[PDB]
RNA sequence: CGGAACUGAGGCCAUGAUUAAGAGGGACGGCCGGGGGCAUUCGUAUUGCGCCGCUAGAGGUGAAAUUCUUGGACCGGCGCAAGACGGACCAGAGCGAAAGCAUUUGCCAAGAAUGUUUUCAUUAAUCAAGAACGAAAGUCGGAGGUUCGAAGACGAUCAGAUACCGUCGUAGUUCCGACCAUAAACGAUGCCGACUGGCGAUGCGGCGGCGUUAUUCCCAUGACCCGCCGGGCAGCUUCCGGGAAACCAAAGUCUUUGGGUUCCGGGGGGAGUAUGGUUGCAAAGCUGAAACUUAAAGGAAUUGACGGAAGGGCACCACCAGGA
RNA sequence: CAGCCGCGGUAAUUCCAGCUCCAAUAGCGUAUAUUAAAGUUGCUGCAGUUAAAAAGCUCGUAGUUGGAUCUUGGGAGCGGCCGUCCCCUGCUCGGCGCCGGCCCGAAGCGUUUACUUUGAAAAAAUUAGA
RNA sequence: UAGUCGCCGUGCCUACCAUGGUGACCACGGGUGACGGGGAAUCAGGGUUCGAUUCCGGAGAGGGAGCCUGAGAAACGGCUA
RNA sequence: UCAAAGUUUGAGCUC
């Protein structure tokens, strides 16, 4: 049965992606999912999606821009200590310089480096560059 | 095409498409006021009524079920309702 | 993997023990049978006495004629054609006296013509044969 | 997907997103009850009842027009079965093929059907021995099945 | 390698169909592999016709016809050369040509 | 006046029950289908018999004989007979868990799929152990024994043929009742779930829409006709991208590598052998090693060479027509 | 001779010698176990149409995984629309004490895990390291 | 359950009752060229193998067994078979 | 509208 509906929706929008489509609708909407792409959009690597409410779980619709390479998700959701934080972030991403692992913690949804400042462990989410 | 207003599709376009697949899914059947010319009272028929739906005080039959919609007796009108 | 599961560390550890003998070579180092078959027993050398020379002809394209040596070994009683390798070194082994053979660098597996020789003489009479060829010593008579 | 079949149809009932009651209507809750009163004494299920209640009267669903559902109204008055409807139904199934098979000892594919057939009552039992219907005791036994209907 | 999609057969729903003995073999064939050739002909083709035609009595006086069905083996076939050979590229090309012949 | 159990009737609490999943089960409506079982009906041909007609060969092959035949063969007509088989209609069509499933009619129950503002509200997916089914041959009993036909014999060619050809012909081939569980059981492609190109055709259910055409006298049905919807067997198509290539809208969404879960492979041989264990009346099935030897074994595709495979074209050291 | 490919059948760049030349240098050679190299046992990280490979099919308890849904925000002051510092439990004895009441301090009680951060606690030797 | 012994708690031992406990989360049984650990070798990151061996803990002085003496021994450079 | 057609010094091919 449909387990993970991240899962789904990211694979969803690299195929987008890949073919340069415009807008892009998502059939089921979670909480965590919506989380994720407000922190994407207040670093701007994408553009005003909207959500369509019903009495159900909802849909959404991204009005994709073309700055994003790929948008990546790790299952099973490892926790990740701050010993291993650096081997995960240098084995998975592109280089020192960009690319980011956002991973919900107790202090709440973040990026690994702001989880650097805040001092901060916890469950790895996903990924993106 | 490229852009889609997949938020703003046509009337039209809700209709031509799979009662989920609407951009809100909605159902395809509906309530009905039917009416034979001699007894009084409006019958509030459903549209597949999988029942033999007859009239007030017994008096004759309207409906005979069939797979979808319901082929009404002969000389019997009727009214599609709204809300 | 294909069970990415968080709580199948069991059945993962389970496989992997069991394919790890699928593998020919770790079969091959951890029962006991090809140790023991081994008359040299996990040993580079072993010590053995010379009870005839024999001429084994070589293989196809090439064409010789080997000169082995039928040794018995002491401890187990078990019997080898070391193989004498250099030009005119036979002259020296005499029959009825103690070499100390080596392998062959291949761990079980035959070389080249010499079928089925995986040994080679080093010593005869605590004299080594490399002086004796060379002609800095001499045997002791 | 089904369960134990290969097709994979998607055919169901679609509610639609106003769960407001519509302009014409105007019966109440207590008469409906008043009429299920009558149609479970008479002796009818929560289905039946439901599909009269659209054709006739035009009423769609009762979990909309009024706050409650139908089988907890029923249950309220005692009127609800010993088990459920849907294990009556499939024990009834049970029992028929059982029987076409007592002369028919042939009908392979007849014995194939019934054993998936107590594979789901199994597993549905299991589902209302956790929802704390059933007793622990309850067992489907073929001897002592067919005197459930 | 795969040489043909279709295994020179017509079975890709199904599963097993009756076997036919051959006419010039007997070699059993699966009805669905097997070439089918509905001829219907006449007892009298065109030379003979014209010939017989001088035996009958009637003047034109319309002749019955031989309405066969014909099944063949395939190194039959070959060798009774009704079928050739074809390329790699050509095999495809799974259109009869027109009523030409 | 304080602290434990028991027991009567209050006032107030907004008084108490998350939605109904393009998760699933169960119900309903008319359909659909070589879907299954049992019983019932029909057809020719078949080989056999009985009878009648003319008659000397019939058979069979590349060419012949054993074979049947003037004690009437073969051929034709009319009757009878038993068991196989249900052609042609029959499709790049349907249904079934899979093998597979097609003479008429009747009985029994089921089910995928469809329409649905039907009920319950997480009841679900995949699975060692365990279990049901599982073509042909084989085996044990009966029943039945028409055809073909392992074995076998003989007759033919042939250097040999204990084969390919022929005449006979046993077990088997048919039904019921008992075992068995193996095939290239192939799409050689595990199951669910999502997403990313078209195009026409088709089968089912459903919906809509000028007009033709039967019911005939309209309706509402039937056959055409033009469309839309769901999933379904297939087809074509392209620089989507992948892939060693052959190829695939899946064998894609992979060094930009993790949606879920079973099984299973790690050089060739030795060897699916041995030994052990288990099943089976037997046949055999299942689990399943080692020694020793050995440097290669294979796949796709290119160019040759060959071809008792086909298509084209030429030559009196080829033929054809002939000559020394 | 040659770990392997291969060399040697009368001008041998491959043998035995001489003549030279190379690597390392008081050290080098040979053998065996073993490790990286091995994305040839793969959790990170392999394969399974045709190179070796998917149980003939379906059922099935343990095993493994499982849809959505309940707290979002608020007050005062701060820095260059934006960010951050200050705050977001409740239910017997005395003083910031003030004119029996109010607050605070203290004692006891708190529906429950995984997860994450601190400290203590860690035998030395060893390792890194001032 | 009640005692014995023992410095105390306990099938440690004795007697009388009850009939329990473990098992696909691999017990039970068999093997181990296994004393254990602190550590060593190797390495990108993950890991792999080794570790009798000068520090700690255990066991042992031909094989098994038994004991006096002593605060402390079932001692072996103390005894009896 | 299908009877058959076997072999070839040991005495030296090749980037
Ligand atoms: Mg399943
Ligand atoms: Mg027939
Ligand atoms: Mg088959
Ligand atoms: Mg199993
Ligand atoms: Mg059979
Ligand atoms: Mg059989
Ligand atoms: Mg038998
Ligand atoms: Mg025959
Ligand atoms: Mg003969
Ligand atoms: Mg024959
Ligand atoms: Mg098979
Ligand atoms: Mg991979
Ligand atoms: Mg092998
Ligand atoms: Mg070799
Ligand atoms: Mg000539
Ligand atoms: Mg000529
Ligand atoms: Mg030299
Ligand atoms: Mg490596
Ligand atoms: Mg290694
Ligand atoms: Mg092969
Ligand atoms: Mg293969
Ligand atoms: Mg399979
Ligand atoms: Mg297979
Ligand atoms: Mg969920
Ligand atoms: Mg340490
Ligand atoms: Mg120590
Ligand atoms: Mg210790
Ligand atoms: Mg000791
Ligand atoms: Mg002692
Ligand atoms: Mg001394
Ligand atoms: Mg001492
Ligand atoms: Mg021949
Ligand atoms: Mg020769
Ligand atoms: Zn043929």
């Amino acid at each position: 049965v449909r387990m993970n509906v991240l899962a789904d929706a990211l694979k969803s929008i690299n195929n987008a992606e890949k073919r340069g489509k415009r807008q892009v609708l998502i059939r089921p909407c979670s909480k965590v999912i919506v989380r994720f792409l407000t922190v994407m959009m207040k670093h701007g690597y994408i553009g005003e999606f909207e959500i369509i409410d019903d009495h159900r779980a909802g849909k959404i619709v991204v009005n994709l821009t073309g700055r994003l390479n790929k948008c990546g998700v790790i299952s099973p959701r490892f926790d990740v200590q701050l010993k291993d934080l650096e081997k995960w972030q240098n084995n998975l991403l592109p280089s020192r310089q960009f690319g980011f692992i956002v991973l919900t913690t107790s202090a709440g949804i973040m990026d690994h480096e702001e989880a650097r400042r805040k001092h901060t462990g916890g469950k790895i989410l996903g990924f993106f560059f | 095409p490229l852009a889609k207003d997949l938020l703003h599709p046509s009337p039209e376009e809700e209709k031509r498409k799979h009662k989920k697949k609407r951009l809100v899914q909605s159902p395809n059947s509906y309530f009905m006021d039917v009416k034979c010319p001699g007894c009084y009272k409006i019958t509030t028929v459903f549209s597949h009524a999988q029942t033999v739906v007859l009239c007030v005080g017994c008096s004759t039959v309207l409906c005979q079920p069939t797979g979808g919609k319901a082929r009404l007796t002969e000389g019997c009108s009727f009214r599609r309702k709204q809300h | 993997g294909k069970c990415r599961g968080l709580r199948t560390a069991r059945k993962l550890r389970s496989h992997r023990r069991d394919q790890k003998w699928h593998d020919k070579q770790y079969k091959k180092a951890h029962l006991g049978t090809a140790l023991k078959a081994n008359p040299f027993g996990g040993a580079s050398h072993a010590k053995g006495i010379v009870l005839e020379k024999v001429g084994v002809e070589a293989k196809q394209p090439n064409s010789a004629i080997r000169k082995c040596v039928r040794v018995q070994l002491i401890k187990n009683g078990k019997k080898i054609t070391a193989f004498v390798p250099n030009d005119g070194c036979l002259n020296f082994i005499e029959e009825n006296d103690e070499v100390l053979v080596a392998g062959f660098g291949r761990k079980g597996h035959a070389v080249g013509d010499i079928p089925g020789v995986r040994f080679k003489v080093v010593k005869v009479a605590n004299v080594s044969l490399l002086a004796l060829y060379k002609g800095k010593k001499e045997r002791p008579r | 997907g089904r369960m134990h079949a290969p097709g994979k149809g998607l055919s169901q009932s679609a509610l639609p997103y106003r769960r407001s009651v519509p302009t014409w209507l105007k019966l109440t809750s207590d008469d409906v009850k008043e009429q299920i009163y009558k149609l479970a004494k008479k002796g009818l299920t929560p289905s039946q009842i439901g599909v009269i209640l659209r054709d006739s009267h035009g009423v769609a669903q009762v979990r909309f027009v009024t706050g409650n559902k139908i089988l907890r109204i029923l249950k309220s008055k005692g009127l609800a079965p010993d088990l459920p409807e849907d294990l009556y139904h499939l024990i009834k199934k049970a029992v028929a093929v059982r029987k076409h098979l007592e002369r028919n000892r042939k009908d392979k594919d007849a014995k194939f059907r019934l054993i998936l057939i107590e594979s789901r009552i199994h597993r549905l039992a299991r589902y209302y021995k956790t929802k704390r219907v059933l007793p622990p005791n309850w067992k489907y036994e073929s001897s002592t099945a067919s005197a459930l209907v | 390698t795969k040489k043909r999609r279709n295994n020179g057969r017509a079975k890709k729903g199904r599963g097993h169909v009756q076997p036919i003995r051959c006419t010039n073999c007997a070699r059993c064939v699966p009805k669905d592999k097997a070439i089918k050739k509905f001829v219907i002909r006449n007892i009298v083709e065109a030379a003979a016709v014209r010939d017989i035609s001088e035996a009958s009595v009637f003047d034109a006086y319309v002749l019955p016809k031989l309405y066969v069905k014909l099944h063949y083996c395939v190194s039959c076939a070959i060798h009774s050369k009704v079928v050739r050979n074809r390329s790699r590229e050509a095999r495809k090309d799974r259109t009869p040509p027109p009523r030409f012949r």
